[PDB]
C-alpha cells in the first residue's frame, strides 16, 4: 500500500528518435507492456484484499 | 546472428537488433592511467559506475536538404549528472568514450550517413581574421549545424559541408574511427575512443578532446506516405574516467 | 533457421516457414492412461492414427473491429470423421491435443493474436440469473464471436473482450499455456494440452474440456491498397486418444 | 604524373540489367566509390605536391 | 549463408548474394579431352584464361507480355574477344560453359522465369515444308524471341511457347539442366554445362552445341509506381577450351 516512507520511483518510456515507416504502411501502431517478478521475489504479511466486497450473502 | 548486440554500462543498457559490427577506437581500449606515465602526484577519484554509463543528447531532425551536425564531447557532458558535477570541482580529467549513435527507418527509406569522431578538429572562422564565440564552437548538448554554401554569420565558424569547418576534403574524413548508417543496413555506430591527448591527464573545460560529426553523404529520400520524421539519437559513455585536483566550483 | 517445423500427425502434416518456437502445454508430453491410475474394467480402445490426426475447423474472418472468437474442443471435434463416430459410441473417452492455429499476412500489415487455451472456461450469462443454451457455449465447428460492449441477448453468454466471459481481466489470461500471433513475426502456434481432468476418463458430451480463444490486443490495420480479407484457420489433432464402454450410438 | 609511356587503362561500371523497385519506392538512388591501395603498393621518388602555393608569407 | 556466391574465371568475377543454389550440368565436370578418347593427331592449343573468361551478351526487357527468349552458344560467343578469334582459324574445337544469368526486381514484384540449356534443340519452320534462314535461329550476341500465337513469316522458326520451337510440351523441358528465376527468392542460374556431342572434338561454326530459353511462366506483375523496366542479363564463360587444325581465318 502507499506510504511515504517507501516510495520506488517511476517507470518513463520515451521518444528517443521516431518511427520511420515506408510509404503505404500506416505509421500509427502499438506497445503492449508486461509485467512479472524475478527470482528474488517474496511477500510478507497475508492480509484480506481491499477489492473484496459482500453486502449480502449470494443465494 | 551477429547483428544483435548489448552494450551495459553501469546502471544502463542498449539493446540493438540491426548492428553490423560494433565500431570500436584506434585498436586501443580505454584504461586508467598508470602510474610510470603520471605526472600529478595526489591520489585520482575513481568515481565509480556514477559516472561510467550512458547520458543522452538532444534529438536532431533528419530532413531531405539537412547538412550535418557537430558535438565537442569533453564539453557536451557538461551537465550529465554526476560526471558534469566532477568536470565542476576538479582541475585534471580524463577518460575513455562509447559513444553509440542509433538511427531508424522503414525498408521503403533511403539515405546514408557517415558518424566520424575527429580528435582536435579545430574549426575555422566564417569570416578569416577575426575571433570565434565559444557558443558556435560548442552549444553543450545542442548541435552545431553546417550548411550547403559558405556562411559568413560573425563571430561564427566557417560551415559547409564538403570542407568539414576545417578546410579538407570531407571524402577524406574516413581516416578517423568511423561507420556510415546506411538505412538499408546499420545502426551500429559504437567508437570506444580511448584517451587521445599528448598529456597524462588535460582539463575539461579549457581543452575539447574530440569532435562527433553526423554528415549524410547520401541523403534521406522517400515516396509519399512514409514516415517524414526521421530523428537521430546520439547516446554517450565515459569510460575509465578519473579526477585530480579538487578545489572549488568551477566555470560555469 | 529454427523458425521452420514440420508436425507429422497420422496421414497429416503441417509445414511452417515462419514459426517462432512451436508452444507446448504445460510441460507435460500427453500419454495413454497408465493402468495404476485407471478406474475403468475393461480393455480400452486405442483406435489407431484413425483419430490421432489433423482436422481443419472453419475459418473466420479478422476485420479491423473483430473482438474474438472462441470454440469448444471436446465438442468442437463432435463430425470429424471416425474421431467424432468414437464419440458417439463409446461413454468414456481420453485424449491430449495439438492445437496448431495459422494466419498470416504481409509485411506492410500490423496487428498481434492472442491465442488461449483455458481449461474449464465456465462461460457467464447475458442477463443474470437465466439459463444458457448449448448453442451459444458451443456451436460445433463454428465460433462464437465476443463484442466490445456489453451483450443482452436473452439465453446468450455475457460477451465482452474486456471480461472474455469469465469475468477476470483479459490481460491475465497469459496464466494458460498461450501463444501470440504477431503478424510481425509468428505463425507458430501450438499447444499440446494433455488431458487435464479431476477424473482419470470422462464423458466427452456433458463435460467440455477446455476452450480456445483468439482475442486481438493490437488489432489488425494496414493501408489502402493491401489485400483486405485476412482469415484465420484453426487446426487440431488428437493426441493419445482412448475410449471406453461401448454402446449404442448417442446424443447428437 | 602524366606521360604517355606508362599510361594505365580505363574504369567504368555498367548497367548491366535495371534497378528494380516495388511501388511507393523511389527509384533514383545513389552509389557511393571508395579507394585505397593494397598491401604491395609502393611510392619512391620524394618531390614537392603541386598543390601547394604561397605569395607571401602567412602572418 | 549459402546465398552468396563467387565465380572467379581468367580475369573476371561474379558475386551474386541472392544465391539460392547454383546449378551445374549433368553431375560431370568440363575437362580437357583425354588422349585415349581422342582422334585427332596434331597438339591442341589449350590457349590460356584468355578464352576462359566470362563475356556478357546483350540485355533483353522483361515486359508484362513478354514470352520469352533464346540463344545458339558456341555461335553466339563469335565475336566475344580472343574466343571468337581461335574459333575463326581452327577447324576443331571443344569446350564446357559456366553460364550464369542475372536478373533482379524488389520485394514488392512477382513473377517467375525459367532457364534452360537444350542439347541440340533443332527448330521447326514456321511454314511446313520450307528453309529457315540462319539470322532466324541463331543471331549471333542478340535474342531471337518467341511469340503466344502461331508465327508465319516466311524463311522463319515456328515460335509458339507453348511448343518451344521444337515441338514438345514446354512444361516438359525441365528434363534438361535447369533453374528458375523466381524474383521472390533468386538469382543463382548457372548451368555448368559439360561438352556434350556424339564426337569427341567438332566444328563451331556447322555445328550448334545447346540452345538457352529464357521462358516466363509466371509473367511480370507489379504495382504502379514501381519500376517498370527490368533487364535480364545473360553472361557465360567456356571452360577447359582446347582448338585443332588451325588453317586460314574462317566463315563470318
Amino acid at each position: 500500500s502507499k506510504d511515504i516512507y517507501t516510495d520506488a520511483g517511476f517507470i518513463t518510456c520515451w521518444y528517443q528518435t521516431s518511427i520511420v515507416v515506408p510509404a503505404e504502411v500506416q505509421n500509427q501502431s502499438v506497445i503492449l507492456c508486461f509485467v512479472s517478478a524475478c527470482n528474488d521475489f517474496s511477500v510478507r504479511l497475508l492480509r484480506d484484499s481491499p477489492f473484496v466486497r459482500q453486502t449480502a450473502f449470494y443465494q | 546472428s551477429d547483428r544483435v548486440r548489448s552494450i551495459t554500462l553501469g546502471n544502463s543498457t542498449i539493446t540493438t537488433q540491426e548492428s553490423a559490427n560494433v565500431v570500436v577506437g584506434y585498436g586501443v581500449w580505454p584504461d586508467y592511467l598508470s602510474d610510470e606515465e603520471a605526472t600529478a602526484e595526489d591520489q585520482p577519484t575513481q568515481p565509480d559506475v556514477a559516472t561510467c554509463r550512458f547520458y543522452t543528447l538532444d534529438s536532431v531532425s533528419w530532413m531531405k536538404e539537412s547538412q550535418g551536425w557537430w558535438w565537442k564531447f569533453p564539453d557536451a557532458l557538461r551537465d550529465m549528472g554526476l560526471f558534469g558535477q566532477n568536470m565542476q570541482y576538479h582541475y585534471l580529467g580524463r577518460s575513455g568514450y562509447t559513444i553509440h549513435v542509433q538511427c531508424n527507418a522503414s525498408k521503403f527509406h533511403q539515405g546514408c550517413l557517415l558518424v566520424v569522431c575527429v580528435p582536435e578538429a579545430e574549426m575555422g572562422a566564417a569570416n578569416i581574421n577575426e575571433k570565434i564565440n565559444r557558443e558556435h564552437l560548442s552549444n553543450g548538448e545542442v548541435a552545431n549545424t553546417f550548411s550547403g554554401t559558405k556562411s559568413s554569420n560573425t563571430n561564427d565558424v566557417q560551415q559547409a559541408v564538403f570542407n568539414a569547418g576545417m578546410g579538407v576534403a570531407v571524402g577524406n574524413l574516413t581516416i578517423f574511427p568511423h561507420q556510415w548508417i546506411n538505412l538499408r543496413t546499420n545502426n551500429c555506430a559504437t567508437i570506444v575512443m580511448p584517451y587521445i591527448n599528448s598529456v597524462p591527464m588535460d582539463n575539461m573545460f579549457r581543452h575539447y578532446n574530440f569532435t562527433l560529426m553526423i554528415i549524410p553523404f547520401a541523403k534521406l529520400d522517400y515516396a509519399a506516405g512514409s514516415s517524414t520524421y526521421i530523428p537521430i539519437t546520439v547516446t554517450v559513455a565515459p569510460m575509465c574516467a578519473e579526477y585530480n585536483g579538487l578545489r572549488l566550483a568551477g566555470h560555469q
